[PDB]
């Protein structure tokens, strides 16, 4: 499962000129996922989570310190 | 030693004129140890080794050529109308004093009657620059088709991709008849999965495999006739190696469409090592017709972004 | 058909010294971010990595594009272009927060993609 | 990674986890997979690939700095500054039925220069 995380990060970020993977599979990664419609909500939710800090920062700065 | 005459007339600090086996030749060396083997009187480049790694052996050979045959290997520029215009080997330098040690330039010059083809090969620390410029003199509008065909050797045959011609339509179109070919246009379109005439297909992949014979010209010059937005194809792509971790990029200036040529499995019949690709921009599917006297500028730049 | 004439001038120059314009085609207005994603032009620059964008919602100023002569057929700022980018030359908009409008549209808006990492100033005509 | 890194700690974590309660265990292994995911994401965004800042597709000052002279030498200009609105690309292209081609908008994309702070020293070792 750790090397699965390695592989999922590797196919997304390691560029084509230096990756060790076969270029048929590397082409098929974007060929299977050139839509960005079922990715356009997932990437949105994960980035908004990591950017708004799970909204817990905003909730603490809204109803805990501004409440005080 | 005519190259000695060019050395004590136009030779400079990074410019070394060489004459062995009665072939005039120049080697351009900018400050970071970037080697550029330009065969003089031919407008044909043999070797090109810019500093990719950060060793003393950072220089890496980019263009494909065999050891002996200088006419079979490397990027050579070609001009047709529809016969070969610049086949005369009357190329001579015009000026060399460009910059001291950081950037260099060898511009050649010939004359094909009405066409004054002067021709710039420049060496920047990150880029080869190949620049064609013709100039009409007679009272005839010539309908010429320029061509700059490069042969980029790849260390591993599995590692071949261009990374960025997605979206624009392509057409399998056989290349120009060069005197400096590696594969003829008869065998470049033989035994593929694109058909021989100019069939049209939209590229729906951000990087293309160059494993098969399927060779094409990217862009829509039939759309160019409308002179709307007409979906001008991108002037850049990241050609990759993937055998070792480096890449290169080709930038056209003045041209419209960009050809790639994939040897497929037919690289075994000429060479034995370092699978190549016949890549370059032309004005072929719609030619250029300048004037009864004007000049046309078309440049091509192969650059690396590793250093 | 109603075809808006985007130009999409690239950020870097050509090494010759002239800008390179790409003249994209796509129909009408839904989002400028979706047009620049679909028609294969370089929007984000270095943020084009998969988790390097908010996938269109506007919570990051990563799709910013300088737009010139873009007062004709454009939506106003949705208080996110007004907030994500604040002290700017005021011709800069987020592609995932702007929209060039309705499908029945003709116009010659010209957009300089990546106003960050550029060297040209465009010499804008002074309005009013 | 077992041989040349630290794995036996997390091995003992999940070994003490799965014989405890089934709710807490497979989600702990799932977060371990996520941990490997983002840590390798961090490593790839930092060290693997081109620089994303001196990259000639991206930085315009970089393209202005590498090319101290143009591609033609003594042609096309004595150098050109104040590159105008070249929408037609000096091709004298005529217009069909469209909204507008030219107007009272005369804006020249005046780019920056070359041969000034040209070095841009690459990140050397501390
Ligand atoms: S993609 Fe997040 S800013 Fe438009």
């Amino acid at each position: 499962i750790a090397f699965f995380g390695i592989f999922i990060a590797y196919c997304l970020y390691k560029p084509f000129y230096s990756s060790l993977l076969n270029l048929t599979l590397l082409n098929s990664f974007q060929k299977w996922n050139s839509k960005r419609i079922h990715w356009e909500k997932l990437i949105n939710f994960v980035y908004n989570w990591s950017y708004n800090r799970g909204y817990i920062d905003s909730f603490f700065k809204t109803s805990l310190i501004e409440s005080i | 030693i005519n190259t000695e005459k060019l050395e004590d007339k136009f030779g400079r600090k990074g410019i070394k004129f060489s004459e062995s086996n009665n072939i005039p030749m120049v080697e351009l060396k900018v400050r970071n140890g970037s080697s550029l083997k330009l065969s003089l009187s031919d407008a044909h480049v043999l070797s090109y080794k810019p500093k990719v790694y950060w060793k003393d052996e950072g220089f890496e050979e980019v263009l494909y050529t065999v050891d002996g045959d200088e006419s079979r290997g490397g990027v050579g520029v070609v001009i047709v109308n529809g016969s070969s215009v610049i086949s005369g080997c009357d190329w001579s330098v015009k000026d060399t004093d460009s910059d001291a040690i950081d950037a260099l330039q060898i511009e050649l010059s010939c004359t094909a009657g009405v066409l004054d083809i002067t021709y710039i090969v420049s060496l920047y620390p990150v880029s080869m620059a190949t620049a064609l410029v013709v100039k009409n003199n007679g009272r005839k509008p010539v309908t010429l088709k320029p061509g700059i065909m490069s042969y980029l050797r790849f260390k591993k045959r599995s590692g071949a991709g261009i990374q960025g011609l997605k979206g624009c339509s392509y057409c399998p179109n056989p290349p120009l008849s060069s005197p400096f070919e590696l594969l003829s246009p008869s065998e470049a379109m033989k035994a593929e999965e694109g058909e021989k005439p100019g069939i049209w297909a939209v590229e729906d992949s951000v990087i293309t495999l160059l494993e098969k014979k399927m060779s094409r010209i990217y862009g829509a010059p039939p759309a160019e006739r409308l002179k709307a937005v007409y979906n001008t194809p991108p002037s850049k792509f990241e050609t990759i190696d993937q055998g070792r971790g480096l890449f290169f990029r080709m930038i056209r200036i003045g041209f419209e469409e960009m050809y790639v040529g994939s040897p497929g499995s037919m690289w075994d019949k000429y060479g034995k090592q370092h699978y190549f690709v016949c890549t370059g921009p032309t004005s072929m599917l719609v030619p250029v017709d300048v004037a009864s006297g004007e000049t046309w500028r078309g440049a091509m730049v192969i650059e690396h972004d590793n250093l | 058909p109603p075809a808006v004439d985007f130009a999409f001038v690239h950020s870097v120059l050509l090494p010759d010294g002239t800008p390179d314009v790409h003249w994209r085609r796509a129909n009408g207005g839904q989002k400028l971010r979706d047009i620049m994603l679909d028609s294969n032009i370089e929007l984000y620059g270095p943020y084009s990595k998969p988790l390097s964008n908010c996938a269109g919602v506007g919570t990051c100023a990563t799709c910013m594009v300088e737009i010139v002569n873009g007062k004709e057929l454009l939506n106003p700022r949705t208080d996110i272009e007004k907030e994500k980018l604040k002290r700017k030359p005021k011709n800069w908009r987020l592609a995932c927060q702007t929209n060039v409008g309705n499908p029945d549209s003709t116009g010659l808006v010209v957009i300089q993609q990546l106003p960050e990492w550029k060297a040209h100033e465009w010499n804008i005509p002074k309005n009013i | 990674i077992p041989p040349l890194a630290c794995f036996w700690s997390k091995d003992e974590i999940l070994n003490d986890s799965l014989l405890f309660s089934p709710i807490f265990a497979i989600i702990a292994c799932s977060t371990a997979g996520l941990t490997a995911f983002y840590m390798f994401r961090i490593y790839l965004l930092t060290f693997e690939g081109h620089l994303n800042t001196y990259f000639l597709n991206y930085s315009g000052k970089k393209s202005g700095s590498f090319y101290s002279l143009s591609l033609w030498g003594k042609e096309e200009e004595k150098k050109l500054t104040m590159n105008n609105t070249k929408r037609a690309s000096f091709f004298c292209n005529k217009t069909y039925k469209i909204s507008n081609n030219v107007r009272n908008q005369i804006f020249i994309t005046v780019e920056n220069f070359g041969l000034n702070t040209r070095t841009f020293y690459y990140p050397h070792e501390s």
